[PDB]
């Protein structure tokens, strides 16, 4: 219900809680049960399940005139960022029900 | 005879050749097994890093780098073994003569 | 078949009697390979072969 | 490549270049090894 400024980001906490991502995608508000690409190869490993529950904002602009190995431009100022890039990403628009 | 028995019992540094012969092979094997933990430009180096974790149409262009990076490590090892055996043969012929 | 840290797979484990520090989670060997594990269900130690 | 380009722009070039340059070394190393191996036998014959 409350989406304040950067100082008051929301949080889900792992405490007295049980439901799978199956329940989360079974709803009509969301419409996917993946990210844009996860299959039997290359990043995820210890015997372990999911992602932890924290929320933040990052940036990724300069990628097209780019072949990696050096320093970027955008993802610095208001929150610190690591470097490693691989895995699953979901991002698309929504402008209807609010 | 007693003199040489006592001298051999005393001096421990006469068997350096026989020691280093085994040491070289042990070190080579240790290096070869250790090499598996290198990323070779990928994100991860575990053997599991090609098993259960990311999509085909972007990971097939990534696993190839790892598989082609792991082969020269075998090539160098076999060449080294070839050279070592080549010289050991001449040593053995000299001993037999 | 199935006993490791948190979902699917086919692996390797054996029994052990090692003395562990209470906070450590992994036990690895000289070859940078896991060879000793501990479980919170009951606090015994399990090995690998 | 570095001083006039935006930094993270030249992976697929520098990586191929460094791999190729590295590959050129072991050939020379092997040639030296073979030549030294032959020289050892020659020296043994001379000593005898």
């Amino acid at each position: 219900t409350r989406f304040a400024s950067v100082y008051a980001w929301n949080r889900k906490r792992i405490s007295n809680c049980v439901a799978d991502y199956s329940v989360l995608y079974n709803s009509a508000s969301f419409s996917t049960f993946k990210c844009y690409g996860v299959s039997p190869t290359k990043l995820n490993d210890l015997c372990f399940t999911n992602v932890y529950a924290d929320s933040f904002v990052i940036r990724g602009d300069e990628v097209r005139q780019i072949a990696p190995g050096q320093t970027g431009k955008i993802a610095d100022y208001n929150y610190k960022l690591p470097d490693d890039f691989t895995g699953c990403v979901i991002a698309w628009n929504s402008n209807n029900l609010d | 005879i007693g003199k040489i028995q006592d001298s051999l019992s005393s001096t421990p540094s006469a068997l350096g050749k026989l020691q280093d012969v085994v040491n070289q092979n042990a070190q080579a094997l240790n290096t070869l097994v250790k090499q598996l933990s290198s990323n070779f430009g990928a994100i991860s180096s575990v053997l599991n890093d090609i098993l259960s974790r990311l999509d085909p149409p972007e990971a097939e262009v990534q696993i190839d780098r790892l598989i082609t990076g792991r082969l020269q490590s075998l090539q160098t090892y076999v060449t080294q073994q070839l050279i070592r055996a080549a010289e050991i043969r001449a040593s053995a012929n000299l001993a037999a003569t | 078949n199935f006993n490791f840290n948190g979902l699917t797979g086919t692996g390797v484990l054996t029994e052990s009697n090692k003395k562990f520090l209470p906070f450590q989670q992994f036990g690895r060997d000289i070859a940078d390979t896991t060879d000793a594990v501990r479980d919170p269900q009951t606090l015994e130690i399990l090995d690998i072969t």
